[PDB]
C-alpha cells in the first residue's frame, strides 16, 4: 500500500536525499512539487498528495552531527520534502545511547506520520551499517519500531562495512548492529561498499567521489525495487509479496542486489538472464547455493522472450539451486517509467537469498574475533564502558551471529529438519 | 434496403433484431449459403442503424442495379454476388463507423482489464483489506451496497478520481439462489455496443474474476500470518517455512495466469486498432474467449479439482494459526503435518498434469526443475 | 495455376530445404555434443554410432505430394549419416610415441574420403539434377513421381536395398575399428585386421550398386 520513509544518519540521509531526488525526477513534478503534463502508475506509494499540491514524500528527517544535512537544507528539493520534523555519532554507543534519552518525541513524530497516510504497508530504513551517525541510533530505533508496531513490515537498506579503510571498534559495531538486524527485523537488503566501490572504479576512473556515485547506485536500485509497487503490476504491489518468497524463514531475510546493466551513462530478455546470472554482474562481490531468487523485468519485453530464456536457463543450469525444495528465479515484468534515459531499453534487476553472505559475516566476525581476543581495540568509550560494563552484549550478539552462520550452513544441506 | 416485406403467409427464404434469420431448406439448392448470409447481414444492418439514428441513401442506385438484374435473365451467381457484395462493403464500413465511434470500444476494454481481470493491484489489494468481514460474511441482500461503496472509495483513496464509467461498476451480492461465494461484478453496455456484448462474454468474464481474486485473497491473509509470526518453538519456525512453502506454488499459479492476460490482450486491442471490418471483431472476442477458456484449465475437472484444494488448504491454516501466536499443542501438529504432505500431493498433482502441448503450461514447469525437486520425483 | 500457387503459399521447396538440412555444420556440433542414452535428454539438446530423432508435419496441400512413407526414408540415410559422422569425430578428438599417428591416418584417410564420396558424388549430385527437374514439374502426378524415383535411386547408390550382408557389414565392423582405436591412446595388431578388412572389401566389390567401383579404385 502506502510506503514511509525513514531516513537518519549523514549517511542515510545522503542515501535518502538522492533516492528522494531520483523519484522526483522519475516522475511528474518540479523540485517544489508541481505537477507535470504527462502523470497506469501511482504517486502514493512514497508520497502523500499532499496540502499545497505537492506530492510530499513521508519522511522523517533525523539529524545526528549535521554536515551534510544542512546543504540538504539550503536545497531546491526542500521544497519537495519538509514535515519540519528535524530534531538532534562516531560510535554505536553513543549513539545508541543519544537515541535512548530522547525515544519519546521522535516516536511521536513517528507516530505523526503514522497517523498522515491512511495506510500502510511498511517502514524502509535509509542506513548504514557501522557509519557512525547512522550507527546505533539505528538500532536502537530498529528495536522501538519493531516492538511498537508488530503488525507492520521493518525494511533496512544496509551496507557492508568494509571501505577498503582509523576506526578499530567497527567490527564491535557491526556485530552489535547485526544482532538488532537479526532480531528485530523482517527483510534485510545489504549491499557491499567494496563491490560498489570496484565497479564504480570500473566503470569510470574515478577514486575520490566514490561517496556520491555510489549514493546514485543505491537510489538507482531502491528505485528499481519498488517499480513494481509504484506502477501497478499484478504482484508485489505489496512488499510482503515480493518479501515472501526469498525468505524461507524468519532467521534467512538478507537478501543479494543484482541489476543487469551496471550502465545507464538491440537487447533481449535473454541475453540479460545469463549477463545477470554471473556473480560479477551481482553488486554484492565449499557449496554456495541460494536460497531463492527474484528477478523483475522493465522495458520492451515481448513475452515470448522470458519463455524461452526461462528454458535456457533451465537446461544451462547457471544459477544455483536449493537443495530441500523448489525457490527457484522468478520472471516478473514491470512497466518502463517515464523519463528514464533510454539506455538498456530491456533492463533488470534481481535480488536473492545466497549462503554466500555466510562468508562475509564470518569474514566480520573472524575480525571481531581477532580484535576481541587480542582486547586492545575497545579503545575504552566511555558510552561503551557506561552502556554495558561487562560488556555481555558482544557475547550474546557473538551467540546469535553465530546461531546465524549455523542456520546459514544448515539451510545449505539437504536436510534443513537440522537447525542451528 | 429497407427491412420492409410484404408477404402474407408466403416466404421469400428470409422469416430491430427481429424475425430476421435463413433457414437452409427455403433457400434455393442452387443459390449458395454464402450470398445469403451476405444478404441477411445487409438486412439485419441496415434496420439496425435506420432507427433511433433518424440512414445511408444510397438504395436508390443499388435498387435500380437489382431492378436491372430483374429484368435480364435469369441466374447466374457471379452477378448476383457482386451487387450483394457491393452493398455488403458499404454496409460494414458504415456499420462499423457507427459503433466503435459513437461509443468507444477502446475505453470499455481497458475497464474491463482494470476490473475484471485485476487490472489494479493497489486498488483491488486495499478492497481486500478494507471490505474483509463485509465479504466474509454470508450471504444476504444488504452487504452489495456495503461492499460497492467500500470498493467506490479505495477508487479514490488510490487518488485515481474519475466521475463517469466507475459508477457503471458494480458489485453484486445475490441472495436466494460466506460472501464470497455469491460475489459477483458487473458492468453497463451502451445501445451500439450492445449487440457486442451479450450475456456470454460477460459471463465469462465473472468467472475469471472470481478465480484470480481467490488467490489473490489468499496470499495476502497467509502472508500476514507469517509476518506476524516472523516478527516475534520446533513448532513455531516449522510454520514459517510452512507458509513460504504455500505461498510459492500458489504464486506461481497466477503467474501462469498473469501470462496468458498480456499475451491474449495484446492481439486482441492490436487487431481492434487495425481493421475496419465488423465481422473480425467478433472473431477476435471469439478468439480471446476460446484461449483464455482453454489457459483457465477448467474445461479439464483434475487440475481444477486440484487447484480449488490449493486454496483451501492455505484456508485452514490461515484460520488456525491466527488464534494463538504461541505453539499449538492442541492437535495443531496433527493438522500441520497432513498440511505438509497433502500440499506435496497437490502441488505434484497440478505438476504431472500440466506436464498438442501450448508452450506456457509447459515452461511453467521449467521453474522449479531448474532447482531439480521435482526432478527426483 | 496450381503449381505457381503452390510455390507461392504452402511452398514445397522451403519443406524440401529444411529437409535436407535437418540431415548435414550444425546437426555436426549437436551430435558431438552427445559423444561426451535418454529419450527427453535427446529433445532439450536438440532445442538448445546412429542415434536422434527426425520428424516435421507436411501442410495437407503439400502431406498429399509428400507421403508419411517418405518420412522414414529421411531418416534412414540420416541414420547412415551420423555412423559416418561418429567414426569421423571419434578419429578426430585425439590430442607408444608417434607411432599412434601414422595408425590415425591409416584410418582417417578411408572414412574422409569415404564421406566425400557419400555426399558429394550421390547426395549433391543427384541432388543438383533432380532440383532442375521439379521446378519445371506443372502437374499434381510427375511430382510424386520424380520424387519416388530420386529417393529410389540415392537409396540405391548409398545402397540399403538388398545386400547388406556384403556392404553394411563392412562399414560396421569399421565402426568397431574406431572404438578400438579410440580406446588406445596390440596397436599394431589394428592395422592388421584393416588391411585385412579393406582388401575384403575391395574383393568382394570388384565384381561391381555399378557405382561402387568409383570407390573401389580409389
Amino acid at each position: 500500500r502506502e510506503i514511509i520513509t525513514l531516513q537518519l544518519g549523514q549517511c542515510g540521509n545522503q542515501i535518502g536525499f538522492e533516492f528522494w531526488k531520483q523519484l522526483c525526477a522519475e516522475h511528474g513534478i518540479s523540485p517544489e512539487g508541481i505537477v507535470e503534463e504527462f502523470a497506469t502508475d501511482r504517486k502514493d506509494v512514497f508520497f502523500y498528495q499532499a496540502d499545497d499540491e505537492h506530492y510530499i514524500p513521508r519522511a522523517v528527517l533525523l539529524d545526528l552531527e549535521p554536515r551534510v544535512i544542512h546543504s540538504i537544507l539550503n536545497s531546491p528539493y526542500a521544497k519537495l520534502y519538509n514535515p519540519e520534523n528535524i530534531y538532534l555519532g562516531n560510535n554505536w554507543a553513543s549513539g545508541f545511547s543519544q537515541g535512548e534519552k530522547i525515544h519519546e518525541d521522535i516516536f511521536d513524530i513517528i507516530d505523526r506520520e503514522a497517523d498522515g497516510s491512511d495506510s500502510l504497508e511498511g517502514f524502509v530504513l535509509c542506513h548504514s551499517i557501522a557509519g557512525g551517525t547512522g550507527s546505533g541510533l539505528g538500532s536502537y530505533l530498529l528495536e522501538r519500531l519493531n516492538d511498537r508496531y508488530p503488525k507492520k513490515l521493518v525494511q533496512t537498506y544496509s551496507v557492508f562495512p568494509n571501505q577498503d579503510e582509523d576506526v578499530v571498534v567497527q567490527p564491535y559495531n557491526s556485530l552489535l548492529t547485526l544482532k538488532r538486524l537479526t532480531q528485530n527485523a523482517d527483510c534485510v537488503v545489504v549491499l557491499d561498499n567494496t563491490a560498489l566501490n570496484r565497479i564504480a572504479t570500473d566503470r569510470l576512473h574515478i577514486q575520490n567521489p566514490s561517496f556520491s556515485q555510489i549514493n546514485q547506485l543505491v537510489s538507482t536500485i531502491m528505485s528499481a525495487s519498488t517499480t513494481t509497487l509504484r506502477y501497478p503490476g499484478y504482484m508485489n504491489n505489496d512488499l510482503i509479496g515480493l518479501i515472501a518468497s526469498l525468505i524461507p524463514t524468519p532467521r534467512l531475510h538478507f537478501l543479494m542486489t543484482g541489476y543487469t546493466p551496471l550502465t545507464t551513462d538491440k537487447t533481449t530478455v535473454l541475453d540479460v538472464m545469463r549477463r545477470l546470472l554471473q556473480p560479477k554482474n551481482v553488486m554484492v562481490s565449499t557449496n554456495h547455493c541460494y536460497i531463492a531468487i527474484l528477478n523483475i523485468i522493465q522495458g520492451e519485453v515481448d513475452p515470448t522472450q522470458v519463455h524461452k530464456s526461462l528454458q535456457r536457463i533451465r537446461e544451462r543450469k547457471l544459477a544455483n539451486f536449493i537443495p530441500w525444495g523448489p525457490a527457484s528465479i522468478q520472471v516478473a515484468l514491470s512497466r518502463k517509467s517515464p523519463y528514464l534515459p533510454s539506455a538498456h531499453r530491456v533492463s533488470g534487476l534481481m535480488m536473492a537469498n545466497h549462503t554466500s553472505i555466510s562468508s562475509l559475516f564470518e569474514r566480520t566476525c573472524r575480525q571481531y574475533d581477532k580484535l576481541r581476543k587480542r582486547e586492545a581495540f575497545l579503545e575504552q568509550f566511555r558510552k561503551e564502558d557506561m552502556f554495558k560494563d561487562n560488556f555481555d552484549e558482544m557475547d550474546t550478539s557473538r551467540e546469535i551471529v553465530q546461531q546465524l552462520i549455523d542456520e546459514y550452513h544448515a539451510a545449505t544441506r539437504p536436510d534443513y529438519i537440522s537447525w542451528g | 434496403l429497407h427491412g420492409l416485406l410484404l408477404d402474407q403467409h408466403e416466404e421469400f427464404f428470409i422469416k430491430s433484431l427481429k424475425q430476421f434469420s435463413l433457414r437452409v431448406e427455403i433457400l434455393p439448392s442452387y443459390i449458395p449459403v454464402r450470398v445469403a448470409e451476405k444478404i441477411l447481414f445487409v438486412g439485419e444492418s441496415v434496420q439496425m442503424f435506420e432507427n433511433q439514428n433518424v440512414l445511408k441513401n444510397q438504395e436508390d442506385t443499388f435498387a435500380a442495379e437489382l431492378h436491372r438484374l430483374k429484368q435480364q435473365p435469369l441466374f447466374s451467381l457471379v452477378d448476383f454476388e457482386q451487387v450483394v457484395d457491393r452493398i455488403r462493403s458499404t454496409v460494414a464500413e458504415h456499420l462499423w463507423k457507427l459503433m466503435v465511434e459513437e461509443s468507444d470500444l477502446l475505453g470499455q476494454l481497458k475497464i474491463i482489464k482494470d476490473f475484471y481481470l485485476l487490472g489494479r493491484g493497489e486498488l483491488f489489494q486495499a478492497f481486500i483489506d478494507t471490505a474483509q468481514h463485509m465479504l466474509k460474511t454470508p450471504p444476504t441482500a444488504v452487504t452489495e451496497h456495503d461492499v460497492n461503496v467500500a470498493f467506490q472509495q479505495s477508487a479514490h483513496k488510490v487518488l485515481l478520481d474519475d466521475d463517469n464509467l466507475l459508477p457503471l461498476l458494480h458489485l453484486t451480492i445475490e441472495y436466494h439462489g460466506s460472501g464470497w461465494a455469491a460475489l459477483g461484478l458487473s458492468y453497463k453496455v451502451q445501445w451500439p455496443l450492445h449487440i457486442l456484448f451479450t450475456p456470454a462474454v460477460l459471463e465469462k468474464y465473472n468467472v475469471v474474476f472470481k478465480y484470480l481474486l481467490s488467490v489473490r485473497r489468499v496470499q495476502a491473509e497467509l502472508q500476514h500470518c507469517w509476518a506476524l509470526q516472523m516478527q516475534r518453538q520446533t513448532d513455531a519456525i516449522k510454520w514459517r517455512l510452512r507458509n513460504h512453502m504455500a505461498f510459492l506454488v500458489d504464486n506461481l499459479q497466477y503467474y501462469l495466469q498473469v501470462d496468458v492476460l498480456e499475451s491474449q490482450f495484446s492481439q486482441l486491442l492490436h487487431q481492434i486498432n487495425s481493421t475496419r471490418d465488423f465481422e473480425s471483431i467478433r472473431l477476435a472476442h471469439d478468439h480471446f474467449l476460446s484461449n483464455l477458456l482453454a489457459q483457465s484449465f477448467i474445461l479439464l475437472k483434475p487440475v481444477f479439482h486440484c487447484l480449488n484444494e490449493i486454496l483451501d488448504l492455505c484456508h485452514s491454516f490461515c484460520s488456525l494459526v491466527s488464534q494463538n501466536l504461541g505453539p499449538l499443542d492442541e492437535r495443531g501438529a496433527a493438522q500441520l503435518s497432513i498440511l505438509v504432505k497433502g500440499f506435496s500431493r497437490q502441488s505434484s498433482l497440478l505438476f504431472k498434469i500440466l506436464s498438442h502441448q501450448i508452450n506456457s503450461d509447459l515452461a511453467q514447469l521449467l521453474l522449479r526443475l531448474d532447482y531439480n525437486k521435482y526432478y527426483t520425483q | 495455376n496450381l503449381m505457381q500457387t503452390l510455390k507461392k503459399d504452402y511452398r514445397l521447396v522451403e519443406y524440401l530445404q529444411a529437409m535436407r538440412n535437418f540431415f548435414l555444420d550444425t546437426m555436426y556440433d549437436f551430435y558431438t555434443s552427445i559423444f561426451d542414452q535418454n529419450v527427453s535428454f535427446l529433445n532439450v539438446q536438440l532445442q538448445e554410432l546412429d542415434g536422434l530423432t527426425l520428424s516435421y508435419k507436411v501442410p495437407w496441400p503439400v502431406d498429399i505430394v509428400i507421403s508419411l512413407e517418405c518420412q522414414k526414408i529421411y531418416n534412414q540415410v540420416f541414420l547412415l549419416l551420423l555412423q559416418i559422422k561418429w567414426a569421423k569425430y571419434s578419429l578426430d578428438v585425439l590430442l607408444q610415441i608417434h607411432r599412434m599417428f601414422l595408425l590415425r591416418v591409416k584410418l582417417m584417410h578411408f572414412v574422409n574420403s569415404l564421406h566425400n564420396y557419400i555426399m558429394t558424388r550421390i547426395l549433391h549430385s543427384t541432388g543438383l539434377e533432380f532440383q532442375h527437374q521439379v521446378e519445371e514439374a506443372k502437374d499434381l502426378d510427375q511430382l510424386i513421381k520424380i520424387h519416388y524415383r530420386y529417393l529410389s535411386t540415392i537409396h540405391d547408390r548409398c545402397l540399403l536395398r538388398e545386400k547388406v550382408s556384403f556392404v553394411k557389414e563392412a562399414i560396421m565392423k569399421v565402426l568397431n575399428l574406431a572404438l578400438m582405436f579410440a580406446d588406445g591412446w596390440s596397436i599394431e595388431k589394428m592395422e592388421s585386421d584393416f588391411k585385412n578388412c579393406h582388401m575384403f572389401l575391395v574383393t568382394i566389390l570388384n565384381k561391381a550398386f555399378p557405382h561402387l567401383e568409383s570407390l573401389a579404385l580409389s
